[PDB]
C-alpha cells in the first residue's frame, strides 16, 4: 500500500548546489530504479550519479544550482541478431537395410543463415557428459557407421546460429531418440 | 553518422588482371557490410554480401573478405564488362551509408578515330542561332584535346564537349565536342574545320 | 541494477517472435507488483500480456523467492540492425531561501555570502562573529560548536564539528 | 519479379511532392524497404527506411524537420512525402529491398528535379563506311531516344545530357552505316520525354 518513498529532504550549501535526500524501502527499490526530477521553473532535468546506503535506504543527490526561484521536484523511475535461441528441432531415426539420421528445422526466410548442428549418439550404459559429440555446418542428415548388434543406443540433437555476425544460445536438446538392432 | 570511406578513389587495369578496392568504417562491423556494383543509368546490382559471399548470378571471379573495418573486393581476373562505379554498404547499425563510390577504367590498347562532321539545319537556322558538331568514335585514351579552326581562327569561345561511358565488350570511347554560332555569324565565314590530338594531328571540313 | 533488469534476457527465433522471460521478488509483489514495458516509438509505448512459470533457465539471483514469468511477442520482420502497478509519486515546492543548510565552520579557533569533557551534553552550557567563568580549572572541556542561519535574516543548522 | 515506382518530377523549390512505389509478385510476407537516393553525377546518399507496423521511422541531417515516410503493408505500396525542398535533394530516387543486412530487389527509380522553370519543347536536328547523327536542344532531365525504334542497336553510341550556357540541356545521339546503305533504309530517331510531353 505504502512502498512509496517518504521525507523528500533537501537543503541548499549555499553557494551553487543544491543537495537533497529521500528515504525509501529496500524491497520496493530492489525491483525499481528511481530519479530524482527537477524544475528550476513553473524544463525538468535529472541529477547523476545518485548516492545509496537496514529496512530502508537513504537516497542522495547534490543538484548544482547557479542561480530561479520556487522549485519542481520530484521522484520518478537488446540486439536480435546476437541473441538467437532457435527452436528445438525435430529428430526421426532411419537405418537403412546400416542407420542413418535425420531431423528437420524451421524453414527460416532468410534461407543463407549457416546452421551450425551439434548432435550425440549414447550407450544406455553410459553419461553424456562423455559421449561421441560430433558437429556439423548446415545439413538435415547425417550417416551413422556400424555399432555393437544387440546393444541399445539413445540419440541427441541440438541446433545454433553459430555464424559471426551473429550470435545466442543454443537451442534447447531435441526428445532423445532410441534404437538397438 | 558513421564514417564509412573506400579507396582508391579509381582504378584503371587491363583485362584479366587482378584487382582490389578496401573499404575503411570509422566504427566496428564486425562483418555486416556488403559490396555494390553500379553502371551508369542502369541500377546498382549487389555484388557481394555478408563482407565474403558471392550473390546468386554472380561468377566466382569476384571475392570479397574482411573483418572489423579493414575489408576488401579482389578480382582474380578482369573482363571487358566489369566496367562500373563499385560502392560499399553498411549495415553494422544506422544510420546506414555507403563508400564515396570508387570508379575503374580498363586499360585498352591504343585506338585511332574515325573523325566526322556534320553541318546544321535550315529550319534550325530559321528559328534562331546554329550549331556545328565534330566527334570519335571507337577509340582510346580519352585524353584528347580538340581545336575547331574555322576559317583558321581558335575557336575560344562555345564549345560543349561531352563524353559516353565505355562499350561492354569493345572498351572504347567516344566524345562529341559540339560548336555552336548565330545564324548571321555563321555566314560571317565559310570555312569551318577542327583539329585532332594522338600521322598524328588531323582535321575535318566551306558553304 | 534492479533485478526485473538484471534477470530479463530476450531471445529469438528471427522469424516469427520474441520469447522473454524475468523475474519479480515475492517480497515486492506485496508491496507493488511491476509490468514488462515495450517501446515502440519515442512519443508512444506499449504494454505486453504476460504469465507465470514455474523455471528460470536463463538468468539467476541470490534471492529466496521469485516469480519467474514468460512473455511471447509476435513479429513480422526481423533484420540485424534492429535493437528494442497503480500511479505513485510525490510533488513539494521548495523555495531555495526557506530551504538553506549552510556549511559545517571550519577551522574560539573558528550573491555572497560547550560542556566538560565528563560532563554529558544532556545539558550543555550555551553559546556573533567566528572568534573560568565558564569552566573550573584542571578539567577537559570537549569543542563542540557549528554553523546555523541567523534568526533576523531561513532553513537548519550545519553539521556538527 | 522486379519493383517498380512512380510519382516526382520538376517543382519550384519549398513546394511537396509525393512518391509512389509498388512491389510485384514476389513471395513476400512480409520484409522491409528503403528509399536511397542517387544524386546527379555523383555518389549514393541513403535517406530513410520505415518499418512494418509503420513504428520505427529514420531520416538523416536535412531530412529531419522535412521528409515523412509511411507505411502501407495493405496492399503493398512504400510511400514518401517530402514538404520544403530545395536543391540540395535535386536528385534520383531508387527504391530498395532490404533483405536483411543489405539489398537485393530494386527499383528504376525517378528524377526529382527542384527547381523553378518551365520546359520549352525541343527541335531535333539531323547531321548529314558513313555515319548519321540527330541531335537536341533544350532538353528538365532526362530525355530518351530511340533509333529505328530499337532496330539500330549495333553501331549506335549516343551521348549523355549537356546543359547550356543560358541555358538548358542538349543532347546528342549518332550512328554508324557504310556507303552502300546510302540511301537503301530510313534512319530515323523516335525520341520520348515525358516533362516536354513530345514524341
Ligand atoms: C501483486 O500481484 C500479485 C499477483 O497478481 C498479487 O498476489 C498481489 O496481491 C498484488 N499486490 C497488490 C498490492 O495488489
Ligand atoms: C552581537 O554581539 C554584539 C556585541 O559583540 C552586540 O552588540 C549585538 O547586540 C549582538 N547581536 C545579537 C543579535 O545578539
Amino acid at each position: 500500500d505504502e512502498a512509496q518513498p517518504q521525507n523528500l529532504e533537501c537543503f541548499f550549501d549555499g553557494a551553487a548546489v543544491l543537495s537533497c535526500s529521500w528515504e525509501v524501502r529496500k524491497e520496493v527499490a530492489s525491483s525499481v530504479s528511481f530519479g530524482l526530477f527537477y524544475k528550476p521553473s513553473p524544463g525538468e532535468e535529472e541529477c547523476s550519479p545518485v548516492l545509496r546506503e537496514s529496512l530502508h535506504t537513504r537516497h542522495h543527490c547534490q543538484i548544482p544550482v547557479p542561480d530561479h526561484g520556487q522549485y519542481i521536484v520530484s521522484v520518478q523511475p537488446i540486439k536480435s541478431s546476437v541473441n538467437i535461441q532457435m527452436a528445438p528441432p525435430s529428430l526421426q531415426v532411419t537405418k537403412d537395410g546400416s542407420y542413418s539420421l535425420r531431423w528437420e528445422t524451421m524453414k527460416m526466410r532468410y534461407e543463407h543463415i549457416d546452421h551450425t548442428f551439434e548432435i550425440q549418439y549414447r550407450k544406455d550404459t553410459a553419461t553424456w557428459k562423455d559421449s561421441k559429440t560430433e558437429t556439423l555446418q548446415n545439413a538435415h542428415s547425417m550417416a551413422l557407421p556400424a555399432l555393437e548388434p544387440s546393444t541399445r543406443y539413445w540419440a541427441r540433437v541440438r541446433v545454433r546460429t553459430s555464424r559471426t555476425g551473429y550470435n545466442g544460445i543454443w537451442s534447447e536438446w531435441s526428445e532423445a531418440r532410441s534404437w538397438d538392432t | 553518422d558513421i564514417q564509412m570511406t573506400q579507396s582508391p578513389s579509381s582504378v584503371s587495369a587491363s583485362v584479366g588482371d587482378r584487382v582490389t578496392i578496401t573499404c575503411r568504417a570509422s566504427q566496428g562491423i564486425s562483418s555486416w557490410l556488403a559490396w555494390y556494383q553500379q553502371k551508369p543509368g542502369k541500377a546498382p546490382k549487389l555484388l557481394i554480401y555478408a563482407a565474403s559471399s558471392l550473390q546468386s548470378g554472380v561468377p566466382s571471379r569476384f571475392s570479397g573478405s574482411g573483418s572489423g573495418t579493414d575489408f576488401t573486393l579482389t578480382i582474380s581476373s578482369l573482363q571487358p564488362e566489369d566496367f562500373a562505379t563499385y560502392y560499399c554498404q553498411q549495415a553494422n547499425s544506422f544510420p546506414i551509408t555507403f563508400g564515396q563510390g570508387t570508379r575503374l577504367e580498363i586499360k585498352r590498347t591504343v585506338a585511332a578515330p574515325s573523325v566526322f562532321i556534320f553541318p546544321p539545319s535550315d529550319e534550325q537556322l530559321k528559328s534562331g542561332t546554329a550549331s556545328v558538331v565534330c566527334l570519335l568514335n571507337n577509340f582510346y585514351p580519352r585524353e584528347a584535346k580538340v581545336q575547331w579552326k574555322v576559317d583558321n581562327a581558335l575557336q575560344s569561345g562555345n564549345s560543349q564537349e561531352s563524353v559516353t561511358e565505355q562499350d561492354s565488350k569493345d572498351s572504347t570511347y567516344s566524345l562529341s565536342s559540339t560548336l555552336t554560332l548565330s545564324k548571321a555569324d555563321y555566314e560571317k565565314h565559310k570555312v569551318y574545320a577542327c583539329e585532332v590530338t594522338h600521322s598524328s594531328p588531323v582535321t575535318k571540313s566551306n558553304r | 541494477e534492479t533485478i526485473p533488469l538484471q534477470t530479463l534476457r530476450c531471445y529469438n527465433d528471427y522469424t516469427s517472435h520474441i520469447t522473454c522471460r524475468w523475474a519479480d521478488t515475492q517480497d515486492a509483489q506485496r508491496l507493488v507488483n511491476v509490468t514488462l514495458i515495450r517501446r515502440v516509438n519515442e512519443d508512444l509505448l506499449e504494454p505486453v500480456s504476460c504469465d507465470l512459470s514455474d523455471d528460470m533457465p536463463w538468468s539467476a539471483c541470490p534471492h529466496p523467492r521469485c516469480v519467474p514469468r514468460r512473455c511471447v511477442i509476435p513479429c513480422q520482420s526481423f533484420v540485424v540492425t534492429d535493437v528494442d502497478d497503480r500511479p505513485l509519486g510525490t510533488r513539494l515546492t521548495v523555495t531555495l531561501t526557506q530551504h538553506v543548510q549552510p556549511p559545517e565552520p571550519r577551522d574560539l579557533t573558528w550573491l555572497s555570502p560547550y560542556k566538560r569533557l565528563q560532563d554529558s551534553w544532556e545539558d550543555a552550557a550555551i553559546l556573533n562573529t567566528s572568534q573560568p567563568e565558564h569552566l573550573m580549572p584542571s578539567s577537559t572541556y570537549v569543542a563542540r560548536v557549528r554553523t546555523r542561519l541567523a534568526p533576523g535574516s531561513s532553513g537548519r543548522p550545519s553539521k556538527w564539528s | 519479379v522486379q519493383l517498380l515506382e512512380s510519382g516526382g518530377g520538376l517543382v519550384q523549390p519549398g513546394g511537396s511532392l509525393r512518391l509512389s512505389c509498388a512491389a510485384s509478385g514476389f513471395t513476400f510476407p512480409w520484409y522491409r524497404v528503403h528509399w536511397v537516393r542517387q544524386a546527379p553525377g555523383k555518389g549514393l546518399e541513403w535517406v530513410s527506411s520505415i518499418r512494418s507496423s509503420g513504428g520505427f521511422p529514420y531520416y538523416n541531417y536535412k531530412v529531419k524537420g522535412r521528409f515523412t515516410i509511411s507505411r502501407d503493408n495493405s496492399k503493398n505500396t512504400l510511400y514518401l512525402q517530402m514538404n520544403s525542398l530545395r536543391a540540395e535533394d535535386t536528385a534520383v530516387y531508387y527504391c530498395a529491398r532490404f533483405y536483411d543486412s543489405f539489398f537485393d530487389i530494386w527499383g528504376q527509380g525517378t528524377m526529382v528535379t527542384v527547381s523553378s522553370a518551365s520546359t520549352k519543347g525541343p527541335s531535333v536536328f539531323p547531321l548529314a563506311t558513313a555515319a548519321l547523327g540527330c541531335l537536341v536542344k533544350d532538353y528538365p532531365e532526362p530525355v530518351t531516344v530511340s533509333w529505328n525504334s530499337g532496330a539500330l542497336t549495333s553501331g549506335v553510341h549516343t551521348f549523355p545530357a549537356v546543359l547550356q550556357s543560358s541555358g538548358l540541356y542538349s543532347l546528342s545521339s549518332v550512328v554508324t552505316v557504310p556507303s552502300s546503305s546510302l540511301g537503301t533504309k530510313t534512319y530515323t530517331c523516335n525520341v520520348d520525354h515525358k516533362p516536354s510531353n513530345t514524341k
